[PDB]
RNA sequence: GGCACCACCAGGAGUGGAGCCUGCGGCUUAAUUUGACUCAACACGGGGAAACUCACCAGGUCCAGACACAAUAAGGAUUGACAGAUUGAGAGCUCUUUCUUGAUUUUGUGGGUGGUGGUGCAUGGCCGUUCUUAGUUGGUGGAGUGAUUUGUCUGCUUAAUUGCGAUAACGAACGAGACCUUAACCUACUAAAUAGUGCUGCUAGCAUUUGCUGGUAUAGUCACUUCUUAGAGGGACUAUCGAUUUCAAGUCGAUGGAAGUUUGAGGCAAUAACAGGUCUGUGAUGCCCUUAGACGUUCUGGGCCGCACGCGCGCUACACUGACGGAGCCAGCGAGUAUAAGCCUUGGCCGAGAGGUCUGGGAAAUCUUGUGAAACUCCGUCGUGCUGGGGAUAGAGCAUUGUAAUUGUUGCUCUUCAACGAGGAAUUCCUAGUAAGCGCAAGUCAUCAGCUUGCGUUGAUUACGUCCCUGCCCUUUGUACACACCG
């Protein structure tokens, strides 16, 4: 992030990532024949 | 067989250390936080805390069934002698292990570092952390390697309280040009601590003045 | 040296501005009082705070102190 | 790798019915304690299976953790000429606990 | 095989849970009129390992000093064997391990 | 300006001078693998290497080259092989020799995989260093158009940007301090047959006065927690009193105290940084190299020890404040096993010793173990002598470990008995249970500790001060540097 841009759009884009996840994650929590017998039936 | 007291507590610890790394490698994609080994009569309860308890308990719990079998066959345990439970972490934002794994899954998707780094700074604070500082080291397209720190809020550095209110998680990120090292230090708020001290050592809370009453000369109130 | 720090110097003089009538010139009585007045995380800081408060109390009777 | 057909068999009916296999990393071990064949055979036989996308392999602390894919159950369904009744044991839908 | 003299040995790394189980058993051995001897504080053992800090061999010779305290307590009870074992399940704790010897 | 025994002053012990141990360079080598070169490379890579370790050298095996193909292929794709030759080898490695197994597999293509191979100047992590010095930062307000600045300072004080105080600043944060661990106190609680004691049973020796020394005691089904152990607490906060001081922060003296140097000692430890060291810790890694006559891995043998030399960390010593010979005889920190692949080992019996053998205890406050350690102390011999100081070098012999001791692993016995007669220029560490001696345990470890990490025994001289040397920090200053004087 060496430019004055892409860090502007890194925080506002970054912070909306978290804001979408706190509400999504706080919603995720609020609404909370066998085989051995085939090897012995050779009678 | 016959194992000494000194060598038995160490063996339990060594078993825990080796078992813990096994989950980090296998359940890395599910935000593995930690494991709790609850010994009990006639059973060995193991509680794993992960962000996603669906990847472990998927397709009629096939993976967790096929995962407890990998531990019975390696430690010579009876098939009934071990029981694994998958428990969801209550506050995902306060777990640096989950936050470091989440950052790695974004960096490996080509997302920019600034957008990825601020995604954990705000996620940790949103969960209520007292402070957080993230250091990412490695090489990115440039031949020379660099490290960048992203602090926020209040952080303590020296003494015992760092062992009480701070948990840390370091992971190596496998990039096409080398290794990226990330450090996620999260300091929890001492007021919410339920087992250790509930405040910092130098926090002095003075009570309020209960005075400013009116005194009357000398009566006696009988009953 | 025995130079007290700021975490003990400022917390002790808040006590005088808040509980001067109940304070005294005796360290032993002051030490018990501050355990019910302040929430001190460690025993060592509690005695340190009361020991400097006693010095200030001993100094107030000889004239006016700066900061209280 | 040169495994006798019979020894390769025991390696296949251990990776099914308890569809997970654990093998310590020592090539000269006479007996892997759970498949009566050479330990090196188990590693190399299952290296092919994970090489052909039938088992996931995990390595931690000088130990191999082999788990059977759902796609690998079908492979042993036909090649072993076994009855079409599936679900080895870790797939028997024993269901988790809450 | 009724009332015996029975030893329960308690070992753990942390003392808070060790004393809670110890006190809880003493509490249950009080309201139940069972004569008891203990708890006996065995001298704690400090398992110390001193390694070099450097993964390589460069720098000032600096050393870590890790520790692992092991605390061991034994309690003697005079009760039938059925009573003592069920006391253990009442006061079962993940950290402390229990061995019972007659 | 300021601080500092990784600086000095006053001193102590020294090192450098000798022999030897060990590390580094060099030389040599078939290879003598390699990293590190001022502090911050050189008893450092826990690196005390007979095999392994091992990366080096001289040789010999295996694929442990997965997988999609193509080729070959039952009229047999291939693997193992007695005997002899060959080989260092009872390696079917290879060669004569025909037997066995049966589509697992042989050849080519891609693709792998594995590397103590290279790159630490491509990286993560870790660690060292600047530096554990005391430094760092933002809010509001003031100054400046601004980058910035003040706050973060004349003075005093402190171990400390830590405090007093001065103050266009006010009020704060990290670091420091608080914090955590350990050592020193508790006849005040809680208990202890894995700790100790008094009594008491039973019992021994010596003088008979009823006393003094013991053994025994997991049923005396006793008493107690001071000594021992450890959990909950208490206890020191510079407390009281004298001096100085801006009468402030503080400092120096006394008294009480277990403790009055941050109570002693440590652990953790800020904002940034170094091309510091490690890819020889990692199934941590990008890239380069190699990948079947391997730079993978294994087996055998050698080397890492090799010796005209320079340098560093150390051990013995140079004698009488001592050597021997008897005798006295006191610690603490710790460790210890099973059908193994063999742990700590008392006690008994052999042996001059080293050591051997038979039993027993202990997975451990129980047994090893009071680790009856060494310096040390007493009494003797020695008598200033290269001597009975010193014990290299070497000859002959006896045991232990290990598959294997030759280039002596180590220990023991006899003999040989060397330099060294207190060390030039220089230079290191250190202020109280400290320095210096002195041993013991744990780590490495089948064997080997002149090494580290700790522990305890005996236990001082001399400051408690300074910026004179040296290093670092702050302020001011100059700058044509900012990849920042390696400019
Ligand atoms: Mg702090
Ligand atoms: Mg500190
Ligand atoms: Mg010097
Ligand atoms: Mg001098
Ligand atoms: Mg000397
Ligand atoms: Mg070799
Ligand atoms: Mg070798
Ligand atoms: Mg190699
Ligand atoms: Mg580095
Ligand atoms: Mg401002
Ligand atoms: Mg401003
Ligand atoms: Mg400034
Ligand atoms: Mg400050
Ligand atoms: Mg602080
Ligand atoms: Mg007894
Ligand atoms: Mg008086
Ligand atoms: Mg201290
Ligand atoms: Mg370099
Ligand atoms: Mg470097
Ligand atoms: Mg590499
Ligand atoms: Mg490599
Ligand atoms: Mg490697
Ligand atoms: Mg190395
Ligand atoms: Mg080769
Ligand atoms: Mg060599
Ligand atoms: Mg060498
Ligand atoms: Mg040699
Ligand atoms: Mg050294
Ligand atoms: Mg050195
Ligand atoms: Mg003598
Ligand atoms: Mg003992
Ligand atoms: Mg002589
Ligand atoms: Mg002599
Ligand atoms: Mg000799
Ligand atoms: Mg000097
Ligand atoms: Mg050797
Ligand atoms: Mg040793
Ligand atoms: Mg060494
Ligand atoms: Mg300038």
């Amino acid at each position: 992030g060496q430019s004055d841009k892409r860090e502007l759009e890194g925080e506002v884009e970054g912070t909306e990532d978290a804001e979408a996840e706190l509400e999504a994650e706080a919603e995720e929590n609020d609404e909370s024949y066998l085989a051995e017998l085939e090897l012995s039936k050779q009678e | 067989a016959i194992l000494s007291k000194k060598k038995k507590l160490v063996a339990d610890g060594v078993f825990y250390a080796e078992l813990n790394e096994f989950f980090t490698r296998e359940l890395a994609e599910q935000g593995y936080a930690g494991v709790e080994v609850r010994k009990t009569p006639s059973k060995l309860e193991v509680i794993v805390k992960a962000s996603n308890t669906q990847g472990v308990l998927g397709e009629q719990g096939r993976r967790i069934h096929e995962l407890t079998s990998l531990i019975v066959k390696r430690f010579k345990l009876s098939p009934e002698g071990i029981a694994i439970y998958a428990e969801r972490v209550e506050e995902r934002g306060l777990s640096a292990a989950v936050q470091a794994e989440a950052l790695k899954a974004k960096l490996l998707s080509g997302l920019p570092i600034r957008r990825a780094a601020y995604g954990v700074l705000r996620f940790a604070m949103g969960a209520g952390a007292k402070g957080v500082e993230v250091v990412i080291s490695g090489k990115l397209r440039a031949a020379r390697a660099k490290s960048q720190k992203y602090a926020d809020g209040f952080m303590i550095h020296s003494g015992q309280p760092t062992r009480d209110f701070i948990d840390i998680a370091i992971r190596h990120v496998l990039m096409r040009q080398g290794v990226l090292g990330i450090k996620v230090k999260i300091m929890k708020d001492p007021a919410a601590n339920r087992f250790g001290p509930r405040a910092l050592p130098d926090a002095v809370k003075i009570a309020e003045a209960k005075d400013e009453d009116e005194v009357i000369p000398a009566p006696t109130v009988k009953s | 040296g025995r130079v007290r720090t700021k975490t003990v110097k400022r917390a002790s003089k808040v006590l005088i501005e808040r509980f001067y009538p109940k304070l005294t010139l005796d360290f032993e009585t002051n030490k018990r009082l501050t355990s019910e007045i302040a929430v001190i995380q460690s025993k060592r800081l509690r005695n340190k705070i009361a020991g400097y408060t006693t010095h200030l109390m001993k100094r107030i009777q000889k004239g006016p102190v700066r900061g209280i | 790798m040169l495994i006798p057909k019979e020894d390769r068999k025991k390696i296949h009916q251990y990776l099914f019915q308890e569809g997970v296999v654990v093998a310590k990393k020592d090539f000269n071990q006479p007996k892997h304690d759970e498949i009566d064949t050479r330990n090196l055979f188990v590693i190399k036989a299952l290296q092919s299976l994970t090489s052909k996308g039938y088992v996931k392999t995990q390595f931690s602390w000088q130990y191999y953790y082999y788990t059977l894919t759902d796609e690998g159950v079908e492979f042993l369904r036909t090649e072993l000429n076994i009855p079409e009744g599936i679900l080895p044991l870790t797939r028997l839908k024993n269901a988790p606990a809450e | 095989q009724q009332i015996h003299k029975i030893r329960i040995t308690l070992t753990s790394t942390k003392v808070k849970q060790l004393e809670n189980v110890s006190a809880n058993i003493i509490r249950n051995a009080a309201q139940y009129n069972i004569v008891k001897k203990g708890p006996v504080r065995m001298p704690t053992k400090v398992l110390k390992i001193t390694t070099r800090k450097t993964p390589n061999g460069e720098g000032s010779k600096t050393w870590d000093a890790y520790e692992m305290r092991i605390h061991k307590r034994v309690i003697d009870l005079q009760a039938p064997a059925s009573t003592v074992k069920r006391i253990t399940q009442i006061t079962i704790e993940p950290g402390v391990d229990v061995e019972v010897t007659i």
